[PDB]
RNA sequence: CGCGACCUCAGAUCAGACGUGGCGACCCGCUGAAUUUAAGCAUAUUAGUCAGCGGAGGAAAAGAAACUAACCAGGAUUCCCUCAGUAACGGCGAGUGAACAGGGAAGAGCCCAGCGCCGAAUCCCCGCCCCGCGGCGGGGCGCGGGAAAUGUGGCGUACGG
C-alpha cells in the first residue's frame, strides 16, 4: 500500500533468497590465502619475475576506451616473427603468445 | 463395535524384524521392509524426512571398519612397515 | 610364568601348539572352579589365562604369515591377504609407472623446449 | 547326420576346472569351534547333580553352534570316556544344555570327580 | 507362544538378561551419577514391541 | 585412403546403393535384442573419427531406442495443477535419444567407459546406435598415454552426467550470445550466481 | 559326405581383471509441483525452486572460439567489482531480467581422425634371465601364443603441414 509519495520500488525478494545468501565473512581469509599463495609462487621460480610474461600493447574496442591502453593476453605470431622469435621458445623465456591475435595496424 | 471391542480380534502380525536395519518394518505378506526396503539392493532414504536420515547414517553405528581408516589416513595409509624395535 | 612374547617367537611350531593347549586346558578347569565357587584367587587367573592364549596365538598367526610373504616374494600372483590393502579407490589408481609415461611427441617437446631460467632487469 | 528331432538343443560342450595361478586367500582359516571351544563349563545345580547320579549323565553348557556329533566327540576327547547319547536344548538365557549320557561301562558320578563338578 | 524361531528365542533372551537391576558396587565407583537402571522392563506393562 | 570414399558414401543416405544397405541393417538389427555387443562398428570410418582404435581393449555395442516423444507418466491424465501444466502427449524430452543410448549402454557395462557413439539405422519405430565403449583396466589401454585419460576416476560414467560428445549437445552450452544462460559451468551455474545475494562485509 | 579356413553366435566353478552398495555439505545430468503474489483468477508469478531419479570428485563442471565486436578493434574457461535493477520480457499488470566493453583474482595450453609417407616399423599374454620386488615394473632372450591391413605406431592438426 503506497503511502503519499515515494518511487515504485521492485525488490527482486519473491524467491527464497534467504536460502542463497553468500556472506563475505571469509574475505580477510581469502585475502590472507591469496598473498600466501602468491609469495609461494613467487619463491618457486624465484630469479624469474613474479608477475609472470610479459603481455604485450593493446589498445580497448568499443569507442568509449579506444583511447586508452591495457596489456593483451600474449604476443601475436607476427610480433614474434618479425621479432624474430620461435613462437614455441616464447613461453620459455616468459613471453605470453597467443595465436588468436590479428594486426589491422 | 468399531472401537474396544474390535481392538480384541487383533493376533496377527503384520510386520517382523527386517534383516537389514533391524526394525520391526519387515512387512511379512508383501516380503518388503518398509524402513529400508530390504529387498531392494538400494537403501530407503528420502530427503523430506531429515529427522529420519540422521537416525541412520555413517555416524550412528560402530564404524568399525571406518574409524580406522580415518587413523590410517594421518599416516598416508603406510603398509608392510613395523616401528624399528628396541 | 608370565609368558611374553620375546620368548616364543624363537620356538618351534608343533612345540607352541603343545604350549597353546596347555594353556586351553587350564582355562576349562579354572572356568569349572568358576561353578564350584571357587576361591577368589583363582577367579581371578582366568584373565591372566585368556590373555596369555591370545599371545601365542599371536605368535602362531604372525609367524605363520611372515613366512607365506616369505614364499611369496617374488611371484607375480599372491593370494589377496598378502597384497596391500588400502582404500580400494587407491589400488585402482595407475601405478608409480605408469602415470610417468610421456608420448614420443610429448617427450621431443621437453628435449627441444626446455624451460629456461631467467631474470628481467630493474 | 541328420535330425531326428524338430528341436534344437544347445549342444553338450567341454567345461574345464579350476586351476587358479594363486589360491584366493593366504592359508586355510583355522577351525575356532575345536574341542575346548564348545564345551564351556558344566552345570553344579541341584537337578544337575540329581541327573548325575540316578541316570548316569553329566550336564554341560556346551557352545550353541555344536551338533549333538560334535559334543559326542568333544567329550569323549577331552575326558577319555564313552557316550551312548546327548540330548540338548538351548536355555531361555540363550546358551545351550547338553545332557551326555554315559556308556554304561563309566560310572559318571567318578568322572564328575576328575573334572571337579561334586 | 510355544512354537518360536530361533532368532525370536535368541531376541527374547537378549531382552531378559537385560532386566536386571544394576550392581551394588557401581555406585561406589568415583564418577558415578546412576542411581538405578531406568531401562527395566515389565512383562505386563511394557510389552516389547514384535 | 579409402576412408574419405566411405566417409563421402555415407553422406548419400538418399542413393539407391545406400537405402538398400540401411534398410537391410535395420531388418537385421530389428531381431536381435535391444543391447547386444557388436564384434566390429558397422561404420569404421565414423568410429575412428570419434576416438576408435582397433586394439585390444575397445568395445562397441549396438543397441536399440524407440523412437517418439516422451508422454508425463500420470494416470489417466490427471495433472492436477493448472491448466498451464496439463500437457500429457506433445511433451519432449531435454535428452537425446542418441543420449538415451549412451547411458542405456553404459548403466548395462558399468565396468566400462563410454566413449561416443554414432547412427547405424532408424526405422517408424527404432533408432540404432552404435556406442563405443573401452575397458579402462586393460593394459593396452592403462599403459598408453594418449588415452590413460579415461582411467582417471572423474570420468566414471560420463554419459550420467552428459559429457559424451551426444550429451553434452542437450545441455545448451557455448560460447556466445546465444548461450548466455550456461555462462559459468552448466545451467545451473548460472542460475546460482544470478539469483545469489552477495552480502558484503561493509555493504 | 569328409577336411580346413573365415564370418557370425553360444557354453564354461576356464586364466587374470573390473562393476554393484554407502555418504551426499559442495558438484554434474534429468524430472519437476502446489501453497503464494496478482487484494478474485485461468497466462504470468512462486520456479527450473521443494519433493523424486541417476553419477561423481577433493573439488566438480567449464575451457583453448563455427567468440565478442564495428573499435585506431579485442582474444580459452572460471571467480569478484561494475555494467544494472539496465536492454529486454510481461492479463506491458503483478512482476521478471541478462550480456559486451572496463578493473581485478588466476593464467597454460594441447591431442587425434582425416590427408599422406615409412617392409606393422605397433600392442597384449605366456616361458626363461637379470634388476628391484607392500603402486609387479625395467632390460634381455624365445621359428612361443594372440590382437592388428575392416588399420597398430612414428611424423603431423588449421597458429598451417
Amino acid at each position: 500500500a503506497p503511502s503519499r509519495n515515494g518511487m515504485i520500488l521492485k525488490p527482486h525478494f519473491h524467491k527464497d533468497w534467504q536460502r542463497r545468501v553468500a556472506t563475505w565473512f571469509n574475505q580477510p581469509a581469502r585475502k590472507i590465502r591469496r598473498r600466501k599463495a602468491r609469495q609461494a609462487r613467487a619463491r618457486r621460480i624465484a630469479p624469474r619475475p613474479a608477475a609472470g610474461p610479459i603481455r604485450p600493447i593493446v589498445r580497448c574496442p568499443t569507442v568509449r576506451y579506444h583511447t586508452k591502453v591495457r596489456a593483451g593476453r600474449g604476443f601475436s605470431l607476427e610480433e614474434l616473427r618479425v621479432a624474430g622469435i620461435h613462437k614455441k621458445v616464447a613461453r620459455t623465456i616468459g613471453i605470453s603468445v597467443d595465436p588468436r591475435r590479428r594486426n589491422k595496424s | 463395535t468399531k472401537g474396544t471391542s474390535s481392538f480384541g480380534k487383533r493376533r496377527n502380525k503384520t510386520h517382523t524384524l527386517c534383516r537389514r536395519c533391524g526394525s520391526k518394518a519387515y512387512h511379512l505378506q508383501k516380503s518388503t521392509c518398509g524402513k529400508c526396503g530390504y529387498p531392494a539392493k538400494r537403501k530407503r532414504k528420502y530427503n523430506w524426512s531429515a529427522k529420519a536420515k540422521r537416525r541412520n547414517t555413517t555416524g550412528t553405528g560402530r564404524m568399525r571398519h571406518l574409524k580406522i581408516v580415518y587413523r590410517r589416513f594421518r599416516h598416508g595409509f603406510r603398509e608392510g612397515t613395523t616401528p624399528k624395535p628396541k | 610364568a608370565k609368558i611374553k612374547a620375546r620368548d616364543l617367537r624363537g620356538k618351534k611350531k608343533e612345540e607352541l601348539l603343545k604350549q597353546l593347549d596347555d594353556l586351553k586346558v587350564e582355562l576349562s578347569q579354572l572356568r569349572v572352579a568358576k561353578v564350584t565357587g571357587g576361591a577368589a584367587s583363582k577367579l581371578s587367573k582366568i584373565r591372566v589365562v585368556r590373555k596369555s592364549i591370545a599371545r601365542v596365538l599371536t605368535v602362531i598367526n604372525q609367524t605363520q604369515k611372515e613366512n607365506l610373504r616369505k614364499f611369496y616374494k617374488g611371484k607375480k600372483y599372491k593370494p589377496l591377504d598378502l597384497r596391500p590393502k588400502k582404500t580400494r579407490a587407491m589400488r585402482r589408481r595407475l601405478n608409480k609407472h605408469e602415470e610417468s609415461l610421456k608420448t614420443k611427441k610429448q617427450q621431443r617437446k621437453e628435449r627441444l623446449y626446455p624451460l629456461r631460467k631467467y631474470a628481467v632487469k630493474a | 547326420k541328420i535330425r531326428t528331432s524338430p528341436t534344437f538343443r544347445r549342444p553338450k560342450t567341454l567345461r574345464l576346472r579350476r586351476q587358479p595361478k594363486y589360491p584366493r586367500k593366504s592359508a586355510p582359516r583355522r577351525n575356532k569351534l575345536d574341542h575346548y571351544a564348545i564345551i564351556k563349563f558344566p552345570l553344579t545345580t541341584e537337578s544337575a547333580m540329581k541327573k548325575i547320579e540316578d541316570n548316569n549323565t553329566l550336564v554341560f553348557i556346551v557352545d550353541v553352534k555344536a551338533n549333538k556329533h560334535q559334543i559326542k566327540q568333544a567329550v569323549k576327547k577331552l575326558y577319555d570316556i564313552d557316550v551312548a547319547k546327548v540330548n540338548t536344548l538351548i536355555r531361555p538365557d540363550g546358551e545351550k544344555k547338553a545332557y551326555v549320557r554315559l556308556a554304561p561301562d563309566y560310572d559318571a558320578l567318578d568322572v564328575a570327580n576328575k573334572i571337579g563338578i561334586i | 507362544s510355544s512354537h518360536k524361531t530361533f532368532r525370536i528365542k535368541r531376541f527374547l533372551a537378549k531382552k531378559q538378561k537385560q532386566n536386571r537391576p544394576i550392581p551394588q558396587w557401581i555406585w561406589m565407583k568415583t564418577g558415578n551419577k546412576i542411581r538405578y537402571n531406568s531401562k527395566r522392563r515389565h512383562w505386563r506393562r511394557t510389552k516389547l514391541g514384535l | 585412403g579409402a576412408y574419405k570414399y566411405i566417409q563421402e558414401l555415407w553422406r548419400k543416405k538418399q542413393s539407391d546403393v545406400m537405402r538398400f544397405l540401411l534398410r537391410v541393417r535395420c531388418w537385421q538389427y530389428r531381431q536381435l535384442s535391444a543391447l547386444h555387443r557388436a564384434p566390429r562398428p558397422t561404420r569404421p570410418d565414423k568410429a575412428r573419427r570419434l576416438g576408435y582404435k582397433a586394439k585390444q581393449g575397445y568395445v562397441i555395442y549396438r543397441i536399440r531406442v524407440r523412437r517418439g516423444g516422451r508422454k508425463r507418466p500420470v494416470p489417466k491424465g490427471a495433472t492436477y495443477g493448472k491448466p498451464v501444466h496439463h500437457g500429457v502427449n506433445q511433451l519432449k524430452f531435454a535428452r537425446s535419444l542418441q543420449s538415451v543410448a549412451e547411458e542405456r549402454a553404459g548403466r548395462h557395462c558399468g565396468a566400462l567407459r563410454v566413449l561416443n557413439s554414432y547412427w547405424v539405422g532408424e526405422d517408424s519405430t527404432y533408432k540404432f546406435f552404435e556406442v563405443i565403449l573401452i575397458d579402462p583396466f586393460h593394459k593396452a589401454i592403462r599403459r598408453n598415454p594418449d588415452t590413460q585419460w579415461i582411467t582417471k576416476p572423474v570420468h566414471k560414467h560420463r554419459e550420467m552426467r552428459g559429457l559424451t560428445s551426444a550429451g553434452r549437445k542437450s545441455r545448451g552450452l557455448g560460447k556466445g550470445h546465444k548461450f548466455h544462460h550456461t555462462i559459468g559451468g552448466s545451467r545451473r551455474a548460472a542460475w546460482r550466481r544470478r539469483n545469489t545475494l552477495q552480502l558484503h562485509r561493509y555493504r
